[PDB]
């Protein structure tokens, strides 16, 4: 794998393909 | 945290994965 | 608004959207 | 859970909310 | 509701999920 | 190019995509 | 409409075109 | 117009609202 | 058609929904 | 991570996520 | 190919690195 | 390259189905 420059609802897509089925949290500062 | 990680700089799946439920 | 059927990548777009920086998690296991 | 009530039945931008932080 | 960021193909995303079946218009300047 | 079937986000992902500036209506009910 | 057009049936990007303003 | 303002700006959902149908 | 402006996944989404059955394939510089 | 099914325009991102700068191809003709 | 390895059966990130260039 | 070009600058859709197999 490479590393990511993902921004917005790109790093919610990422997780989401990261995770799976175990699903994940997102959560941003502030 | 990882939302300003991987938006400001770079970020793996690897770390990536740390969220994963 | 309305209610539709929210599946995968497009549930957790859904949520970013609706939580934004809130964060939210997503949980499919449940 | 949020895929019953979002995917397999239809849930509202409100009903989203139910998964915020 | 939080408030949103919205660029390009995003906004687009976020009015096809607020209007659902209404539909929507998308209409830029120029 | 090609024809596929475009639904939902995708369709107006598409739009948005062959449209752009001009704008465009999604009016799913028709 | 466009959802039949394209989704239900399938579409080129210049049937698409169709739905721009 | 909202395609400009939520990119440069901040909107809300309930100002996109208005782009329904 | 419209020229478009195309970052990161969107280009990819974009050569997806341009290319269809034929795929294509995705080349970024270094 | 996890095995998910991977369709149409998520499939390339995915592709795009897991291979970034290397690229790749897309070819369901296969 | 990829489509039957990631969407009609099911392939892990790994196996998504095979159609890397 | 593309990825580049429509990146910086703009890129149109017959430039990209260039890239199609
Ligand atoms: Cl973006
Ligand atoms: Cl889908
Ligand atoms: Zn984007
Ligand atoms: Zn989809």
């Amino acid at each position: 794998f490479v590393n990511q420059h993902l921004c917005g609802s790109h790093l919610v897509e990422a997780l989401y393909l990261v995770c799976g089925e175990r699903g994940f949290f997102y959560t941003p500062k502030t | 945290g990882i939302v300003e990680q991987c938006c400001t700089s770079i970020c793996s799946l690897y770390q990536l994965e740390n969220y994963c439920n």
